[PDB]
């Protein structure tokens, strides 16, 4: 059950927004990664 | 100098990514002594 964001540093699926901060959960680190779609992406191998 | 939760070691990797300014601060040793 889900993903939205990631901790640049302490490596750990976060998931949060607005009035929420922009920090973390078991690293207090202020940099955050978006995190990959599940819509599947295709490549031509050319 | 933070937004909130305050004053922290900064590595160069993070200053780059947060648009920070890899800075340290300056401290003198001051003296009051009286003369007009
Ligand atoms: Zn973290």
């Amino acid at each position: 059950a889900t993903l939205k964001y990631i901790c640049a540093e302490c490596s750990s699926k976060l998931s949060l927004s607005r009035t929420d901060a922009v920090r973390c959960k078991d690293c207090g680190h202020r940099i955050l990664l978006k995190a990959r779609t599940k819509r599947l992406v295709q490549f031509e191998a050319r | 100098n933070e937004s909130d939760g305050v004053t922290h070691a900064l590595y160069p990797q993070e200053a780059r990514l947060r648009n920070l300014t890899y800075s340290s601060g300056l401290f003198v040793d001051v003296k009051k002594r009286t003369y007009e």
